[PDB]
């Protein structure tokens, strides 16, 4: 992900607010809701037949929390994202079979979630640093 | 297909959205510029600085065609389809291109209503978008 | 959105195909399940194999669905809702999906109908398949 | 691309006999017929107001052979992919502004020419190998 020195900055002092508990659950919490589909790599993880059921649902938020951890670990290696989640790829690649399309939508999610959190802080040009990243995320996941 | 509750939750939202539907959409496109560079080549003869009285204009010509939709959600493909032939036909949109600004509309509504995007709220809109994209693009 | 034209192709077409579709069907399944690996996840207790009675199996019924839709092109919606709330509800397929066995659909008929995949029944097929697709998808 | 031998196999036999004059420009006349929007990059090129215009229409056929001559180029450097496309990369990015997806139904296009033109010799494992190839392509344009 070829950041500028201000996409970095935005990045940066945004992802410092964040609370890392709360949004990773949040995240991948909308996905199941608003992309049902999804739910079908976590029949495992129990109640998910309501909005209610999976934001309210223990087994989401403790996941999100990896995934959002996942995620910061990206942001601290932006010039070597491959390289970073060379693990994580040959998991939902080769061991889960997720579709590459379905990163991008979590990446969006993420996206809504921080603009619902940060309400006019999480600008345009703040937004459009933002999406380089989930790109490259998604991308270095997808190889 | 819409059910009766996202059709609530839809009209619901726009309801929070109030006036500043125009402000919004231009807003939304902005978003849209800026995140996804290509989308621009539509646009060669607007300016597209922040500010822009083009994209003011634009954005509100974007948030009436959307309370239309939502106005007559049950017979959309009939309220778009000078819209949906404009954008297949003359202006030959990529189907693509529709994700982006949805997801850009999203954006904007979640960064601009706190209490009223929530994650049901997101879904029942998400599905409109995806509705009116369907329309958008279903003349080829 | 089928015109008139698309229509009478796609009944050509599928008059081409004639009763070999069960065979044309389940060949599609084959060159979906090796090209995009991904879609036998949703086939863990399906024998894949070449030649495998399921698979066959499993083609007719798709390629007897098809019919139906183009037998009711104007009604999709209707004829496929037993079949949208299967695939949508219970069985969760990624839409993504829809179109990678729209191609090999695609590709199984050009690789049968040299005569009769021209570009403009290549282009009413991938139309008809996409509507389908949307009817499937439509229950979310 | 990571082709196996038997990959590789099925690549090269069925490509040496490819008439490379012809299907490049069978493979974009039909992309710009069965995906309309993408007559917006070819107005230039003149009347494309119908299949037949589109299909018997020199400028087409013209570039098609490029576009299939760039083709071979990344299936003799299978193992070289992002190399090899780092020029056509930024035309289509940064010149033309092409959505990659585009890409995609490009190679998909071209695989369905592929099929029409081998009829049963283009078996399901021989397409498999060649979604592989499209798709290597596609993203090292997308990079
Ligand atoms: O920006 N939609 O025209
Ligand atoms: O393979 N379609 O069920």
């Amino acid at each position: 992900v070829h950041l500028t020195p201000e996409e970095k900055s935005a990045v940066t002092a945004l992802w410092g607010k964040v609370n890392v508990d709360e949004v990773g659950g949040e995240a991948l919490g909308r996905l199941l809701v608003v992309y049902p589909w999804t739910q079908r790599f976590f029949e495992s993880f129990g109640d998910l037949s309501t909005p209610d059921a999976v934001m309210g649902n223990p087994k989401v938020k403790a996941h999100g929390k990896k995934v959002l951890g996942a995620f910061s670990d990206g942001l601290a290696h932006l010039d070597n994202l491959k390289g970073t989640f060379a693990t994580l790829s040959e998991l939902h690649c080769d061991k889960l079979h997720v579709d590459p399309e379905n990163f991008r939508l979590l990446g969006n999610v993420l996206v809504c979630v921080l603009a619902h959190h940060f309400g006019k802080e999480f600008t345009p040009p703040v937004q459009a640093a933002y999406q380089k990243v989930v790109a490259g995320v998604a991308n270095a996941l997808a190889h | 297909v819409l059910s009766p509750a996202d059709k609530t939750n839809v009209k619901a939202a726009w309801g929070k959205v109030g006036a500043h539907a125009g402000e919004y959409g231009a807003e939304a496109l902005e978003r849209m510029f800026l995140s996804f560079p290509t989308t621009k080549t539509y646009f060669p003869h607007f300016d597209l600085s922040h500010g822009s009285a083009q994209v003011k204009g634009h954005g509100k010509k974007v948030a009436d065609a959307l309370t239309n939709a939502v106005a007559h959600v049950d017979d959309m493909p009939n309220a778009l389809s000078a819209l949906s032939d404009l954008h297949a036909h003359k202006l030959r949109v990529d189907p693509v291109n529709f994700k982006l600004l949805s997801h850009c509309l999203l954006v904007t509504l979640a960064a601009h209503l706190p209490a009223e995007f929530t994650p049901a709220v997101h879904a029942s809109l998400d599905k409109f978008l995806a509705s009116v994209s369907t329309v958008l693009t279903s003349k080829y």
